[PDB]
C-alpha cells in the first residue's frame, strides 16, 4: 500500500519524539531488536530513483524519522553499527523543480550532520572522508548563500549551507587543512 | 436556480474530504517536524559561537 | 552569470587534482576518496542532476566538466560497491 | 591630417604592446593546458566503459 506505509512511517516519528520529553529511550532500542533500523538504513540506497506525489512525499517521512535518532546520544551507536556511509555512496546522489532537489540533499546533510556530532571522537574519522571525497561540491552551496519560490529556493540554500557548517565545526576539519 | 451550478457529486464528494483531510495531514506533519527541526537546532546553537562557526569559514575559504 | 563560470572553475581544477591522485596509485588511495564523497555528500549530487547566450554555454560547459570529474572518482574509487 | 586622431604615445604604446604580449602569453598558456588534460582525459576513458561510468549512476542515483 502506498498510504499506510506513509502514515505508518510518520507515527514512529510522534512515538520517538514524545517519548524523548517524558539520557536513553526504549522505543528507540525496540525499533533495533525488530530489525526495522537495519532494513530502513538498507532502503537508503537507490534513493534518487523514489524521490505532490506519492512517493515523494513518503521518502520525506523516511529521511525525517532517521534524523531524529540522531540527535539522542543513544542513537549514534546502533545507527553509526548500520554503516550508513556506505549505503548513501551507491546510490550516487551526490524553479520548483530544483527546491525539491536541494530539499533531499538537506535532509541527508542533517541525518550525517547530527550523526557525527552525537557519538564523539568515534565518527569524526568519517565525518572528514564524506567532505574529503565529496570536495568542491559543498564550497558551491557555501559561496552561494554567501519570487515566492525564488524565497523558498534560497531558504534551502541557507539551511544546506549551514548543514555542512556545522558537521566541519563538528568534525574539526579545520585541524586537517 | 439549483439542480447544478459547478457543483460536484457525493460520490466524488466523499472522496475530495478524504483527499483534503489527507493532504492537510501530511503538511501539518511537515510543519511540526521543520518546526521541531528548527527548535532543537537553535537549541544546539544559542550555547556559544554563533557567529564565528562561520567566520572561520569565510577567513578561510574564499569570501 | 560570469561570476558563478569562475567559481565552478575552482571546483573543477581540485576535483581533477583529486580524481586523478586516487585512481593513480591504486588501492592505497581509495580509502580516502570514499570519505570525501561521504563527507561531502549531497553537493555532487546537484551537479550529476543539473546537467542531467555565450555566457551560458560556457558556465555549463564547466558543469558538465565538473560532473564528470566526480564521475571518473567514483567509479575509480568504487563507491558503489559501498552503498 | 594627424598631430593626434584616437591615437595614444609611445611611452604607453609600449606598456599596451607587453601587457597584450602578456595577456596572448597566458591565454595560449590556458589554452594548451585545457587542451591537453582533454586529450589526457581522452585518451584514459577511449580505454572501455565510455557509457557504463554513468549508466550505473543514473540507475543508482535519482534521475
Amino acid at each position: 500500500d502506498t498510504t499506510c506505509q506513509t502514515a505508518a512511517m510518520i507515527l514512529l516519528n510522534a512515538l520517538v519524539h514524545t517519548s524523548r520529553a517524558s539520557v536513553d529511550c526504549p522505543i528507540i532500542d525496540a525499533l533495533n531488536r525488530l530489525n526495522f533500523i537495519g532494513v530502513l538504513v538498507d532502503s537508503l540506497k537507490e534513493i534518487l530513483n523514489e524521490w505532490a506525489s506519492p512517493s515523494q512525499q513518503y521518502t520525506s517521512a523516511k529521511l525525517a524519522l532517521l534524523l531524529q535518532l540522531c540527535q539522542t546520544r543513544q542513537g549514534a551507536k546502533y545507527v553509526l553499527q548500520a554503516n550508513l556511509f556506505r549505503a548513501l555512496e551507491q546510490s550516487g546522489v551526490f524553479v520548483v523543480a530544483l527546491e525539491r532537489h536541494y530539499a533531499l540533499l538537506v535532509a541527508l546533510a542533517r541525518v550525517v550532520g547530527a550523526a557525527v556530532t552525537a557519538r564523539g571522537a568515534h565518527n569524526i574519522v568519517q565525518g572528514r572522508k564524506f567532505l574529503t571525497q565529496h570536495r568542491g561540491l559543498v564550497v558551491h552551496v557555501l559561496k552561494k548563500n554567501a519570487i515566492l519560490a525564488q524565497q523558498a529556493l534560497e531558504e534551502r540554500i541557507e539551511e544546506l549551507a549551514e548543514a555542512f557548517m556545522l558537521l566541519i565545526t563538528a568534525t574539526g576539519f579545520l585541524e586537517y587543512e | 436556480s439549483g439542480t447544478g451550478l459547478g457543483e460536484v457529486d457525493v460520490d466524488t464528494y466523499l472522496s475530495n474530504l478524504q483527499t483534503k483531510t489527507t493532504l492537510s495531514m501530511i503538511a501539518d506533519g511537515l510543519e511540526r517536524s521543520a518546526r521541531d527541526f528548527d527548535a532543537f537546532l537553535e537549541e544546539n546553537v544559542t550555547l556559544e559561537w554563533e557567529a564565528q562557526r562561520k567566520r572561520i569559514y569565510q577567513h578561510f575559504g574564499i569570501k
